[PDB]
């Protein structure tokens, strides 16, 4: 029954116990037995001696190389972060400290400096400590940049596409632009030589950049020149994140058909060559969720973010910026699945998560903050319209007045006044303004938020439909003013039908808004007419909608790497 | 309901 | 203590309306019923079960033998075969027979019938076979007369292989079966008691090599008898 | 059937065949010329584990065949801490 | 079921031995590796003498300080046993210096 | 002793390594002082301070494969119509060796290639064998095995021992790759 | 041939997570009001996530929170005992 | 009681009997159901019943609570004392049996 | 409060 | 866990030993069971017991009374009840003895 513990284990739990009177001779040990040992300090909960142990970088450059045990890493990393200790501010002051202390030294050591770098930037970038792994690619950076041989203009150029991920996703577009630049110039520098690297991860970068941006047209541009500059030896991790931002920006695109086969080839690669339980799975899959949302596909897309949120809870510890945006993310998925429903209970848990975390290692102006500050108060208004009490009702939607008033000052610091997010936070927030009985400033809203989409998104996107169909129920139930309604039904119901199909999910809410309409003017003969075209949305909805696990569906995909891509440019 | 989901 | 008390009376309850024997129905209610008003339901909450599992198995073996009758093609078992069905978490019979069991194929046909009736009268009740607690009769056709014997679904097993060869080989008995090599030593010893099975190896002892053949000079005082 | 292991301080430790094949450098040890046939049964040298590893080694051996899949709590084997820092680099090469 | 190691001088022969086999079936195992017949060789124990038709079990030797994990040595002579290359000491800690 | 990982030049540790492999691989009498050198050096090579060097020790490895399976495939092309029995002896030499490297390369197999993507050495020299040994030879070693085939039932019964040395030769090549572990057999020959 | 067999629910665990109970025996509801007058429909209720518990359990879980109780994910009946 | 709302009693009355059921299952596992704290739970969850307008439920815990409280205590104690108050409560004032 | 203190 | 992973290990010594190992888990467990943490105090005082076993003189069987007396209190706090009546029937038995 008991089957006895191994040599290895019972010498390891030995040198634990004896662990203060061996802690230094611990270091001189193979980097194997080093992390089993500092693993055991984990599990032990001596988390305090694993907090000076892993706080240095002459010890942690010496066991992040123990790439089979990994996700261990991460799990412990994390536990040390939300134990208290900044182990990952205190490794970049200490990477800084060792940098410039290197750059007067000789260049061959310089070199042993940026491996270490590396490793380092790639699993503080990993374990979503941007803000702390930016300082030590800037170091990096400049160590690299001190000298201009041609190993140096490679390493540069790593760096520089490195460092615009962890400026990227730090929110820090404006200077991830910079970096852009810089890592054009370096580029070219390296090309005025003959020499040519692959820049399909920098412009991926670009393209996630871009797409936070908003500049849509812009991003789907340099997905057109990232998936031309895809080749075969890339590694499998860059593939995955090219594939990932080009589903990304076409979906936005309103280009269902290519994501399709992006997103399910993304998908698959990262199951085949990383796992079922890694941290890039578990972004693929969180992106490929967002692909499954915006096809109407809402329910699967439930399906996705929490098969996402659970990959990241098992590996990213339970304070992280990473199972972060997982839970805002499927805070908002099931906000929109559980609409009808009235079934907010789960969502709201997880999007109080969100915010309970990303307030704990995040400051309070950043713009991840904006985002979960949003889906928390679109859940809290969703609640305070079902609920009956008239105070528990008011200071919800004071709550949610004043989580969408913050966030969308954080989006006007950042992005602007003129940006699609911003015009977004407007549309949230003229609905949230029409539940709040204050219609006078709610039409006022919806127009900003449907003026700011049609200067950028056009007259043939989706996303400005759906504000023009939330601001034509705001004219049907309460404005009154029923040509305008109608009209902007016509157009939302227009849109939805060349897009979406004929089962799209808010045309059932639009033929309602059209047969209450017809009521109020008091023609009731196309009340019925729209009855009969709301049964027949009915009917294609029961005989369309199959519930197929997604992942399943992608358990084994016939087609290759070369393949998509050759689709991909074909039909561009 | 009276309205739209998110967007 | 008389918590050690139902746990005592719960193994002769298990052995008592197991194997049939019972002086009446009624006075096993009866027994029930007089402790549940003497120290509570919960005292007899795992006895009442055990009583209420016989008065439901002669109501669903008639459901039973109704589903095998409105039957889409002719399905015949073969064999008298009867159950009763136990739930799980009352009766202390529960003694796992984790050695691996081979039931042969006259049998086969009769337990897949009622694993596919039961799936479907009853939704998430999975079924374990107590093969141990089982019983039936085997026609004893080889010899000159038809002796009736009453044999455990462990000793037909060894009873059904030699119908088609007078003799069988310990090493394929134990391979037909496929379980542990110390309950089989016990196990067929109850025939060698009886003499159903003649001792075919010279050696004394019972081991793998100890091949056994059929015992065509048994005789049974009784026609219809038990084998203990 | 049995097999002698040499600690590099020269001291000589016999234990029997299935007592050693726990660790997976042994089963290696004795898998190419190490075998020999059974002129002085099978024979290992270590030119880096010390005498004091190697009986604790071999204790450990002693400790895994008869507890292994017991059916009673196993007691833990001593590894006493003078000796914990030599034993797990030893354990880890040998792969006990 | 007792576990002990016999020793004579440069090595150890680890044994898993039973109460009934007090001495001579010992022996025969070490017969079974180095031959050396018992008319030349006896057994030894902590600078004592065990009688070859003695029980191990009366004369504190029982099981339950022969387990596996540590089990008691018994000398051997064809007594001078070397040591086991003692492990280098580990500072105190605790101790001032 | 010093069981503590050690610094080490890769130059002489190498040839050493060289030595040995190369009285290991054609199947040479080996001895014990060598075989349990080389155990206890690959350790401290794999754990060499301050950067374990297993990746080095990995690269030349599979270096001194390659050219010793390209060294026999030369000697396999020199040889005409008499290509049968010499692969077959040299097949069962190699696997033989192959599986005394991966006994031979313990340490380095649990933990380095485990960590890293890098192949598990003991399949590597099957690897390398049928990537360069089977793969440029795909047609000529199978001319004639399947000619005897029919020949068998017709009027010559090959040698029984020639002829199943090389039919399961296809399958041991394959043995770790999960997609094709039977596959390649029949690609080939079936 | 007479036959015996323990029939039983085929949950993987054997603790209803709601009421601590055993899966087989009676929830805790129906161990306390409805022990002495009539207890023989406790049954168990599944859901997507395939976690099973005391259908009197559930039932009465969802009259405050719509979650699954052992992994926080919505809940959605799929078979009854 | 004190709460006018009725949906909010209604989440509260489900959740204090939550609480009641759960520490009554883990009295009665470990303690056994022939105990004063496992009698003490099944008057509280009378109570809550008595709350909760199951008048016949209550009556029947009640019941259960003195019968299991008489039995180990006696005839005379102040717990039992409290469990016929709650039950005459529940009698005079909701189920009407003076 | 119609009723004594609880348990 | 520390204290008795070095417990177990100086089982094996003399009196002295033992005695300022009992006096330290005397101390520790007084202290752990006065801070509250009773189940992580019981592996303390289960070592201590096991200490006082080994040996049959007047102040062991005294300090496996005491280990059993103070064993019994980080299980009612603890309520482990099941184990309490075999804790007094252990100590019982040492004060019969
Ligand atoms: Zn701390
Ligand atoms: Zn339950
Ligand atoms: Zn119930
Ligand atoms: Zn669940």
């Amino acid at each position: 029954e008991w089957i006895p513990e191994t040599l290895y284990n019972t010498a390891i739990s030995a040198v634990v116990d004896n662990y203060i009177r061996s802690r230094r001779d611990i270091r001189s040990l193979p980097e194997n037995i080093q992390f089993d040992v500092y693993y055991k300090l984990y599990q032990q909960g001596r988390l305090c001696q694993l907090g000076s142990e892993f706080c240095e970088l002459e010890v942690f450059a010496k066991v992040l190389r123990a790439l089979d045990k990994r996700h261990l890493l991460h799990h412990c990393f994390q536990a040390l972060m939300d134990h208290g200790v900044k182990v990952a501010s205190v490794l970049a002051y200490s990477f800084s400290r060792r940098c410039s202390y290197i750059a007067e030294s000789d260049a061959a050591v310089k070199e042993k400096a940026i491996q270490v770098g590396f490793v380092l930037g790639g699993f503080l970038s990993d374990a979503g400590w941007y803000s702390d792994a930016e300082k030590v690619f800037l170091s990096c950076l400049q160590l690299c940049t001190l000298h201009d041989e041609m190993l140096h203009w490679f390493r540069a150029v790593e760096c520089c596409v490195r460092l615009l991920h962890v400026r990227n996703g730090n929110c820090k577009y404006h200077l991830g632009e910079e970096t852009f630049k810089l890592a054009q110039t370096y580029m070219d520098k390296l090309s005025k030589h003959g020499q040519q690297a692959n820049k399909a991860a920098l412009y991926g970068e670009l393209c996630a950049l871009l797409f936070a941006k908003s500049h849509y047209d812009e991003a789907y541009k340099w997905c057109i020149e990232a998936m031309k500059e895809i080749t075969a030896g890339l590694p499998v991790k860059v593939v995955v994140d090219v594939l990932r931002q080009a589903s990304k920006a076409c979906v936005v695109k309103r280009e269902f058909k290519k994501a399709e086969q992006l997103i399910k080839h993304a998908v698959y690669l990262a199951r085949d060559h990383f796992g079922s339980k890694h941290p890039k799975y578990s972004d693929t899959l969180l992106d490929y969720g967002f692909y499954l949302l915006n096809v109407d596909n809402i329910c699967q897309s439930v399906a996705i973010y929490q098969a996402a949120l659970d990959i990241r809870q098992s590996v990213f510890g339970g304070k992280n910026i990473h199972v972060a945006t997982a839970h805002e993310d499927l805070a908002y998925s099931s906000y929109v699945h559980q609409y009808s429903s009235g079934k907010f209970d789960n969502a709201l848990f997880h999007a109080e998560r969100a915010i309970g975390i990303i307030t704990h290692i995040l400051p309070e102006d950043h713009l991840l903050l904006a985002s979960s500050k949003r889906v928390k108060a679109l859940i809290l208004e969703e609640i305070a319209i079902d609920c009956h009490n008239k105070e528990t009702e008011q200071r919800l939607l004071q709550e949610a007045h004043d989580l969408h008033l913050s966030s969308l000052q954080l989006a006007k610091k950042a992005f602007g006044e003129f940006n699609v997010q911003t015009a977004k936070h407007y549309g949230n927030l003229g609905r949230l303004y029409q539940s709040m009985r204050k219609f006078k400033e709610a039409e006022e809203m919806h127009i900003k938020a449907i003026q700011i989409k049609e200067q950028l998104l056009g007259q043939e996107d989706y996303e400005v439909a759906l504000s023009v169909g939330h601001l034509a129920s705001l004219y049907n139930y309460d404005m009154n003013q029923y040509e305008n309604a109608e009209k902007l039904y016509l157009r939302s119901i227009a849109i939805g039908k060349k897009l979406f199909g004929e089962g799209y999910s808010g045309l059932e809410y639009d033929y309602r808004g059209l047969i209450k309409l017809y009521n109020s003017i008091g023609n009731y003969e196309k009340v019925f007419e729209y009855h009969n075209v709301l049964s027949n949305w009915n009917r294609l909805r029961d005989r369309q909608y199959s519930v197929t696990d997604a992942l399943e569906d992608v358990s084994t995909s016939p087609q290759s790497t070369e393949e998509v891509v050759q689709s991909f440019l074909i039909s561009q | 309901q009276k309205r739209a989901s998110g967007q | 203590d008389k918590d050690v008390f139902q746990k005592f009376y719960a193994r002769m309850l298990a052995k008592r309306l197991i194997h049939g024997l019972s002086m009446s129905m009624d006075s096993e209610e009866a027994m029930i019923n007089k402790l549940k008003q003497a120290c509570g339901y919960e005292f007899t909450s795992k006895l009442h079960r055990m009583y209420t599992d016989m008065s439901v198995s002669a109501d669903l073996n008639n459901k039973f033998n109704n589903f095998i009758k409105n039957q889409d093609t002719v399905i015949d078992l073969g064999i008298s075969f009867q159950i009763y069905v136990l739930q799980a978490g009352a009766w202390p019979l529960t003694q796992a027979p984790s050695s691996t069991f081979a039931i042969p194929q006259e049998l086969e046909k009769s337990v897949q019938m009622f694993e596919l009736f039961y799936s479907q009268h009853f939704s998430g009740r999975k079924l374990t076979w107590l093969h141990y607690l089982c019983t039936g009769e085997v026609k004893m056709n080889y010899l000159g007369k038809p002796y009736v014997a009453m044999v455990t679904t462990y000793q037909m097993a060894v009873l059904l292989a030699f119908n088609n060869s007078e003799t069988v080989s310990y090493k394929e008995l134990q391979d037909s079966t496929q379980m542990n090599e110390k309950e089989l030593t016990k196990t067929i010893k109850s025939l060698l008691d009886v003499k159903m099975i003649n001792h075919d190896s010279e050696k004394e002892d019972i081991d793998a090599e100890s091949s056994f053949s059929l015992n065509m000079n048994f005789s049974s005082k009784r026609t219809k008898f038990k084998i203990t | 059937m049995y097999v002698k292991l040499i600690s590099s301080d020269g001291h000589e430790f016999i234990v029997k065949r299935e007592h050693a094949l726990t660790s997976g450098t042994i089963k290696a040890m004795l898998s190419g010329p190490g075998q020999f046939a059974e002129n002085e049964t099978n024979e290992v040298n270590f030119r880096e584990i010390p005498s004091h590893v190697l009986s604790k080694v071999c204790m450990y051996f002693t400790y895994k065949v008869r507890y292994t899949n017991s059916s009673t709590e196993i007691p833990e084997f001593p590894i006493a801490p003078e000796i914990a820092l030599e034993l797990l680099m030893a354990a880890n090469f040998l792969d006990c | 079921d007792v576990f002990l190691m016999i020793r004579r001088h440069k090595t150890t022969i680890f044994t898993d031995a039973k109460e009934s086999s007090t001495v001579f079936e010992l022996k025969r195992i070490v017969e079974g590796i180095l031959k050396r017949p018992p008319d030349e060789q006896r057994l030894y124990k902590d600078d004592q003498l065990l009688d070859d038709g003695k029980t191990l079990g009366e004369c504190g030797f029982t099981s339950q300080t022969a387990r596996p994990q540590a089990p008691a040595t018994v000398g051997l002579a064809f007594l001078c046993i070397e040591p086991f290359s003692s492990p280098p000491e580990l500072p105190d800690v605790m101790k001032p210096q | 002793t010093s069981l503590k990982p050690r610094v080490v030049d890769f130059d002489e540790t190498w040839n050493k390594l060289l030595t040995t492999i190369k009285a290991v691989v054609m199947l040479e009498y080996v001895e014990r002082a060598t075989w349990n050198d080389r155990f206890s050096d690959i350790y401290a090579l794999c754990v060499a301070y301050p950067e374990p060097l297993g990746e080095r020790l990995y690269t030349e490895t599979k270096i001194f494969l390659e050219n010793h399976v390209r060294h026999l495939h030369k000697r396999v092309l020199e040889s005409e119509e008499q290509v049968l029995v010499m692969y077959h002896r040299y097949w069962e030499e190699y696997s033989k060796g192959a599986d005394y490297m991966d006994c031979l390369y313990r340490y380095l197999n649990t933990q380095f290639i485990k960590k890293n993507p890098l192949m598990e050495i003991g399949e590597l020299a099957l690897d390398m064998w049928r990537k360069l040994m089977v793969e440029p030879l795909q047609a000529i070693l199978i001319r004639m095995l399947l000619r005897e085939i029919k020949n068998d039932r017709g009027g010559e019964d090959p040698n029984q021992k020639v002829i199943h040395g090389v039919i399961n030769s296809f399958v041991h090549v394959e043995q770790y790759k999960k997609k094709f572990p039977l596959k390649f057999y029949q690609e080939i020959f079936e | 041939w007479n036959a015996v067999a323990l029939w039983a629910w085929d949950i993987v665990v054997d603790n209803c997570a709601i009421c601590r109970n055993h899966i087989m025996d009676l929830c805790i509801e129906c161990q306390a009001n409805q022990a002495s007058a009539t207890s023989e429909e406790c049954t168990v209720a599944w859901g997507v996530c395939n976690h099973a518990f005391h259908f009197h359990c559930i039932s009465r879980w969802l009259k405050t929170r719509q979650v699954c109780p052992l992994d926080n994910r919505e809940w959605e009946f799929q078979k009854y005992g």
